[PDB]
């Protein structure tokens, strides 16, 4: 999830707007 | 801002920025 | 490294070139 | 093919892929 993606490794953009409604 | 390490408040924090008027979903586990 | 980043975790465009010369 | 889990050969691949003329590096330590 997010955490695993963003927090525990490097955030990216594309990854944040899977988040995005 | 957003390609680095983004941790709990800090992490919304982008969300928040990124989605803008889309909103967005949270879901930390 | 690159391992950890688009191994590791899912990769994108982003990190992938930050290795492009 | 990027936005996904890319190992050994694979990454390798992408890196080839991605960077074209200009080349890469690859140090997977």
């Amino acid at each position: 999830g997010i955490v695993e993606q963003c927090c525990t490794s490097i955030c990216s953009l594309y990854q944040l707007e899977n988040y995005c409604n | 801002f957003v390609n680095q390490h983004l941790c709990a408040s800090h992490l919304v924090e982008a969300l928040y920025l990124v989605c803008g008027e889309r909103g967005f979903f949270y879901t930390p586990k």
